[PDB]
């Protein structure tokens, strides 16, 4: 696995992480990307997708396996535990995901990131994320539950 | 010398058959455009 911080003025501010079939940095913030195998890639930016065209070789193709549809509410290995919820966004604890740490994956227990997070501060008691996956048929989507940040 | 209008009523019939060639085609080509735009949006907003 390529989970890659992102630099910018020498410390973390965002976290780049390659996927199956393409690369991909989160392109909501800025920040010289400290990997210099993805530091010679041009930049593929949609008016509200921020992700990175997947140009590394493929010798290193395919870092992971995307996620397919049937979301169970089972455990999703994060970053900070399992997650476990399946209408939306599991109820992290409170505290965390907070503010500075984004572009982080969630996977599935089988090594299949289920989802991209795009923010979400807070959710109350509980705290809910704004992420992006698969609509149902295989769709690139975001949700945004209200009140959503980038963490 | 005797009693005319010359009130740019000369269009003939091939400069009226040109000049509504041209608005009409620039016309459909515009509409045209703005209907894909909105056919393009409406994509992504059924997508969630």
């Amino acid at each position: 696995d390529k989970t890659f911080p992102i630099m910018l003025n020498g410390q973390v501010n965002g976290y780049a992480c390659v996927v199956g079939g393409r690369v991909f940095k989160p392109l909501h913030v800025e920040g010289r990307i400290d990997n210099e195998q993805l530091a010679a890639i041009k930049l593929k930016k949609a008016s509200i997708y921020d992700l990175e065209y997947g140009d590394v070789p493929q010798c290193m193709k395919s870092d992971t396996l995307q996620y397919t549809s049937d979301k169970p509410p089972g455990f999703y290995n994060w970053h900070h535990g399992a997650v476990q919820y399946e209408n939306n966004r599991f109820t992290v604890p409170r505290g965390v995901g907070g503010k500075g740490d984004s572009g982080r994956p969630i996977l599935d227990n089988k090594g299949r990131v289920v989802a991209i997070v795009l923010g979400g501060v807070n959710e109350g008691s509980r705290t809910a994320l704004s992420v992006v996956t698969w609509n149902q048929k295989g769709v690139t989507v975001k949700d945004t539950p209200e009140g959503s940040e980038p963490w | 010398q005797h009693t005319e209008s010359f009130t740019s009523a000369i269009s003939a019939t091939a400069w009226s058959w040109i000049k509504v060639l041209v608005g009409g085609t620039s016309a459909f080509i515009v509409l045209g455009l703005i209907a894909t735009a909105v056919v393009a949006l409406v994509l992504f907003f059924h997508r969630h």
